[PDB]
């Protein structure tokens, strides 16, 4: 048959809806595993193993090219070639320089354009969660006790374009919305908005961020004759990035290591993929398990315009009516 | 057959080499050859990364060259067949002779910088015909468009 492949990766994450209000996924608002008679396959040949033959000088192919299947609602996959795109550091004196550049990177995070008239939303390196855990995490830390230093990446595995018409809805989604009233009524269509949210991804990049923050007991650091990039390449090295404390520190696996580089907490931001993660083990574990780091999306009353259910004009009109209340 | 450079010293044969010319009946050799680098680190008594374009993207290998000789060293792959790697002449700091035989042989030339020598070369060419291979079967090696690096994705790492 044709089930003997994998799904195209990250087609999960491609089917949920999101909302921009509370920067966090909804339910699914595409059937992700809705296949529908057709058996269309995506062939990777960016993930092969290389040969090396030392005796000829010849670097070659593995014939390991894989197929996997390409869902119904999924119009295009294509996987990229992986690279190494840049690994950032950066330096804050304070939790609010960190803080201010991390929210000023939420509004470089999204663009838009309309359609000729749908709004066309742009999330790029785009979380999909509120970091509210990383937000608390650091307001421990806001004191002119610490200083912080951040290494920040991204790689993108695909880009996916979803299908226009003929949309086949998540069973969720389709009695949620079998359920809704054809009457107006705000709570009832504000709830099916926080359940499937306020838009939903027209097209996007499968991939993933590898993103860290230390954070430094200043006064520590300058007793140990060490600096906040001496400590943040040491962190680097243990990472697999190529470039007595340092080896005190290790991989700081233990707050006996972290604190012998005056590191009082190392905050994970990795978003993709998968204590710490080596950089190679993250690239590695993006083959399988992408985020939709960047999207176009659409709102959520769109989609109606373009299922299978065919014509599904009133309540389309009562979900817009709904979500221009919503967002305010 | 062929015996290691006496009292081979796997330190200073250390750094970076320079691959110039294979002599070898290889068939892929004689059907677009790469810039192609070694560099070499002493682990115990070598770790044997090179890096060179494929498709003109850089990749690293990472190998492993360990028997009790010096400069015969064992390389293992998959369903491959062993290889065994012999540095029969350098002086460690202009040029290095090296000879691979899998089963029934490629005699490599490495230098530090380019150009080789003369006399460098003359031996070389005399090995190869020495090896029962002609000056057809000796392919020479790009002097440009080296890999100074290779991305965490392209390395290929048999360790
Ligand atoms: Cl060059």
């Amino acid at each position: 048959d044709c089930s003997q492949y994998e799904p195209i990766p990250g087609s999960q994450k491609a089917a949920l809806g999101y909302n921009i209000l509370t920067q966090e996924d909804a339910q699914s608002v595409y059937d992700a595993s809705y296949y529908g008679g057709q058996c269309e396959t995506v062939y990777n040949g960016e993930w092969r193993e290389l040969r090396y033959d030392s005796t000829c000088e010849r670097l070659y192919y593995g014939d390991d090219e894989k197929y996997f299947r390409k869902p119904y609602n999924f119009l295009k996959y294509h996987f990229e070639a992986l690279a190494d795109t840049g690994i950032s550091s950066e330096f804050y004196d304070n939790a609010n320089d960190l803080l201010s550049k991390v929210k000023k990177d939420k509004s470089d995070s999204f663009g838009v354009t309309i359609g000729i008239g749908s709004p066309l939303l742009v999330g790029v390196g785009v979380s999909h969660s509120q970091d509210t855990s990383f937000l608390n995490e650091l307001n421990k830390y806001n004191e002119k006790k610490f200083i912080f230093t951040r290494i920040f990446t991204k790689v993108q595995t695909a880009h996916f374009k979803m299908r226009k018409d003929d949309i086949m809805l998540d069973e969720g989604m389709l009695q949620s919305l079998m359920e809704l009233p054809d009457q107006y009524n705000y709570g009832m269509y504000a709830k099916f908005i926080n359940d499937y949210g306020t838009h939903y991804i027209t097209s996007g990049s499968m991939g993933g961020i590898y993103e860290y923050i230390l954070v430094i007991d200043k006064a520590k650091m300058e007793s140990l004759g060490i600096t906040s990039r001496d400590i943040t390449t040491c962190f680097g090295g243990s990472l697999g990035i190529q470039y007595d404390h340092c080896k005190k520190f290790g991989g700081g696996k233990t707050e006996r290591a972290r604190k012998a580089m005056a590191v009082e907490d190392i905050i994970s931001r990795v978003r993709g993929g998968s204590s710490t993660i080596t950089y190679r083990s993250w690239g590695r574990s993006l083959k399988y398990n992408p985020v939709v780091i960047d999207f176009e999306m659409q709102p959520i009353h769109e989609v109606l315009r373009h299922t299978s259910l065919g014509p599904l004009e009133a309540k389309r009109q009562n979900l817009r009516r709904a979500l221009d209340q919503y967002l305010m | 057959t062929i015996q290691p450079k006496a009292n081979f010293d796997a330190q200073q044969f250390a750094g970076t080499w320079l691959l110039v010319a294979v002599g070898s009946a290889c068939r892929f050799l004689q059907e677009r050859a790469e810039a192609t680098t070694l560099h070499v680190a002493p682990q115990g008594t070598m770790a044997v990364s090179t890096f060179r374009k494929l498709d003109g993207i850089c990749w690293q290998v990472r190998q492993l060259y360990d028997t009790g000789v010096l400069g015969r060293f064992l390389l293992q792959r998959d369903a491959r067949g062993a290889v065994h790697v012999v540095v029969a002449e350098t002086d460690y700091q202009s040029f290095a002779v090296l000879y691979l035989e899998r089963a029934g042989l490629s005699v490599k030339l490495y230098a530090r910088s380019l150009p080789v020598s003369d006399s460098v070369l003359s031996g070389f060419e005399q090995r190869v015909q020495e090896a029962h291979l002609t000056e057809d079967q000796i392919f020479y090696f790009p002097k440009y468009g080296f890999c100074e690096a290779a991305d965490q994705f392209h390395v290929l790492d048999e360790v």
